């Protein structure tokens, strides 16, 4: 069930007096002519404030309840009209499923023939509430007819407010931003009031601060054709990097003398590294592995080796160790990801697979990114070796062993550091660009290749230089681009606007008017073109 | 499970002898840098072996050389 | 950036270079970020260089450049 709100919900919107003037104001208002719910008992939204109203012959309606939770969990503010004076309290409050009354507390407060009416909002913690009791006759309906609430009590709770309920027929509305023209008297109270957005002629009366409008036309507002989707276009992908050359390769280098290949001026798709999942290391350092495939790099490096599992670890900024300190160095200040994954049925051997070996002894430790492929015999006594092995003295590497049966921390395991950098360079490894499809004849927003802007696309019959991209008016405007993939050139229309104009025969004729959309297809907006 | 848990010993004697690579001088040193080697000798001779017995006596020399190794460590 | 433009015309001339326009479209651009001091060719040729200049250029119909003027020339080119 539904009634006319007509031109009820009006209130003063502050505490200045004003006579005999027209003055404009944007506040929450109820909206003229709304649809409001009508209640013969259920909890209902608060929105950004609520318009209340009720009809009474023998005060069943006692009070109303505010809050969110209302299950003695938050506070609620209530307030109750019992017998003689009102009462208001902000209390953790326990309800029940269907509260009524018969025949932790922040705040605490005192103060159809009858019509009564309430705004309820809440700005900034202050809960204002505005009210008005006028006589009536008239059992099912809203009366039509202007009056204005006064202000009457205003709580500085701090309570935030989602949903209400009635205590005790009552009508329901809720408020949203609206311009007002309102009416002032002589003595100081509102007589009328104009909703600006009701209808051209409300509109034009706002504009011209006027309840009344002469023979003529005006202009109110501008009409504006808005976009839907937004197309964006890139060329053709057309290659990527050369990850399968170091992921998927059928030879890995030692630990000591681990393999650099460089990767640059290529698309980078860190995407499908990332979802293969079949990796049991994957941690990025500087940079997140969902964000990595949208930045650009002047360099990429991809550094391979063999290792134990155990020794995976190790391949980490801040690390020491056999590796760390001996084989592999990464810096504090790494930018890049360590990805590893299990060989074992690969690079192990019946056996023992020692093709594989590491530096077991160095004079002192690598610096970052430093290699060492000497095989210089190690002194480890204070007797001069002379480059032969023996007493006190070491070959500098020695081999691994992976077979099949060696345990999880033993097998080896395929490890890719792939470090970032960004110079001076252009930087010209970047990840993917992925495209949407085309749509034209319609108003939307788009980017081809970088150029941005928005406008209707259309096929043109215009030739643009094996070479160009776009074109441009007098005005150094964009009129036209190329599609980058498909190769086509398309004009760019921009979406109709233009002022919208009021025709009307004066107010003390009739409210009929008409209305002018200026230089614009009707077909876009009796019609007459 | 036997060749892990040897393995586990050389690790250990082999981690302790390489900090101690960066800590000890003279003929401590020394005995670190044989101890270190010998631990990962032993990872690979351990896996190309066999017979219970001889994987017994790496672990009785392996766990001889970590106690060894601590003496160093705490001076 | 390295930027390349370039033409290629048919001529009936030994000793001279042409009288005429003709503008040079883009063929290569190169992201390298190298430092170019000096250059030299590998085996007549002629060699001038460039400065900062205005020019307005004359386009047609078709999007070329069929004219332009030197500002800087002389009182009636500017
Ligand atoms: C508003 O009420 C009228 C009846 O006066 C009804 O026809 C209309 O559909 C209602 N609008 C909405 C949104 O409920
Ligand atoms: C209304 O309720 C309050 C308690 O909230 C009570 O103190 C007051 O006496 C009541 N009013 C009357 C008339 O009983
Ligand atoms: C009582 O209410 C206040 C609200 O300001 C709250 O901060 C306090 O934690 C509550 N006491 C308990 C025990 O929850
Ligand atoms: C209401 O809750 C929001 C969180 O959703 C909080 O930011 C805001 O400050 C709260 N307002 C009051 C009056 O408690
Ligand atoms: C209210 O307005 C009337 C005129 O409509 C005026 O006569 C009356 O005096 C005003 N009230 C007061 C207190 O002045
Ligand atoms: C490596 O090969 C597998 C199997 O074909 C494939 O799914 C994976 O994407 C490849 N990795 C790279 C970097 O090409
Ligand atoms: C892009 O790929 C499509 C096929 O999916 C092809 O028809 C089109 O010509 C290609 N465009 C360019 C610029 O390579
Ligand atoms: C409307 O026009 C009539 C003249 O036909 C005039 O007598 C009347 O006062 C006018 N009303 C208003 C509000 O101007
Ligand atoms: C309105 O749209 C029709 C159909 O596209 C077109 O023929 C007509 O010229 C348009 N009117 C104006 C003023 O552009
Ligand atoms: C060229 O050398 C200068 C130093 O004289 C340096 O500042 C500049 O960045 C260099 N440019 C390139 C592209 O290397
Ligand atoms: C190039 O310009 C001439 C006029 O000078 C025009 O006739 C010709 O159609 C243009 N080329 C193309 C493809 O339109």
């Amino acid at each position: 069930a539904y009634t006319n709100s007509f031109t009820r919900g009006v209130y003063y919107p502050d505490k200045v007096f004003r006579s005999s003037v027209l003055h404009s104001t944007q506040d929450l208002f109820l909206p003229f002519f709304s649809n409001v719910t009508w209640f013969h008992n259920p909890v209902l939204p608060f929105n950004d404030g609520v318009y209340f109203a009720s009809t009474e012959k023998s005060n069943i309606i006692r009070g109303w309840i505010f809050g969110t939770t209302l299950d003695s969990k938050t506070q609620s503010l209530l307030i109750v009209n019992n017998a003689t004076n009102v009462v208001i309290k902000v209390c953790e409050f326990q309800f029940c499923n269907d509260p009524f009354l018969g025949v932790n507390c922040t705040f605490e407060y005192v103060s159809f023939k009858n019509l009564r009416e309430f705004v309820f909002k809440n700005i900034d913690g202050y809960f204002k509430i505005y009210s008005k009791h006028t006589p009536i006759n008239l059992v099912r309906d809203l009366p039509q007819g202007f009056s204005a609430l006064e202000p009457l009590v205003d709580l500085p709770i701090g309570i935030n407010i989602t949903r209400f309920q009635t205590l005790l027929a009552y009508y329901v509305g809720y408020l949203q931003p609206r311009t007002f023209l309102l009416k002032y008297n002589e003595n100081g109270t509102i007589t009328d009031a104009v909703d600006c957005a009701l209808d051209p002629l409300s509109e034009t009366k706002c504009t011209l601060k006027s309840f009344t409008v002469e023979k003529g036309i005006y202009q109110t507002s501008n009409f504006r054709v808005q976009p839907t989707e937004s197309i964006v276009r890139f060329p053709n992908i057309t290659n990527l990097c050369p990850f399968g050359e170091v992921f998927n390769a059928t030879r890995f280098a030692s630990v000591y003398a681990w393999n650099r290949k460089r990767i640059s001026n290529c698309v980078a798709d860190y995407s499908v590294l990332y979802n293969s999942a079949s990796f049991s290391t994957f941690k990025c350092y500087g940079v997140s592995p969902t964000k990595l495939n949208d930045l650009c790099f002047t360099n990429v490096y991809a550094d391979s080796f063999v290792i134990r599992g155990d020794e995976v670890r190790q391949i980490a900024p801040g690390q020491t160790g056999k590796i760390a300190d001996y084989n592999y160095k990464l810096p504090d200040d790494f930018t890049g990801c360590v990805i590893a994954w299990n060989s074992n049925n690969l690079d192990s051997k019946v056996g023992g697979n020692y093709n594989y070996l590491y530096r077991l002894f160095r004079k002192s430790n690598l610096k970052p990114f430093e290699r060492d492929i000497s095989t210089e015999i190690y002194q480890a006594g204070s007797t001069p070796c002379n480059g032969v092995e023996g007493f006190n003295c070491y070959f500098p590497l020695q081999s691994y062993g992976f077979q099949p049966t060696n345990g999880v921390g033993y097998q080896p395991y395929r490890v890719v550091v792939l470090s970032f950098e960004l110079l001076h360079a252009p930087a010209t490894v970047c990840g993917p660009k992925k495209s949407t499809n085309l749509v034209k004849n319609k108003c939307v927003n788009f980017n081809f290749n970088g150029l941005t802007g928005t406008g209707v696309l259309t096929e043109s019959n215009k030739k643009f230089l094996p070479f160009q991209q776009f074109g441009r008016d007098i005005a150094d405007t964009t009129d036209a681009v190329r599609d980058p993939q498909t190769l086509e050139i398309l004009d760019i229309t921009p979406c109709s606007f233009g002022g919208v104009s009021v025709i009307t025969p004066g107010t003390n004729t009739s409210n009929q008017v008409a209305v002018l959309y200026q230089d614009v297809n009707c077909t876009e907006v009796n019609v007459f073109q | 499970e036997l060749e892990e848990q040897v393995m586990h010993v050389l690790d250990q004697v082999s981690e302790l002898a390489h900090e101690l690579l960066h800590k000890l001088t003279g003929e401590e040193l020394e005995r670190a840098a044989y101890f270190n080697w010998w631990a990962t000798e032993m990872m690979l001779e351990l896996i190309k072996s066999d017979d219970e017995r001889e994987i017994r006596e790496i672990e009785e020399e392996a766990r001889r050389i970590l106690e060894h190794l601590e003496e160093l460590a705490r001076k």
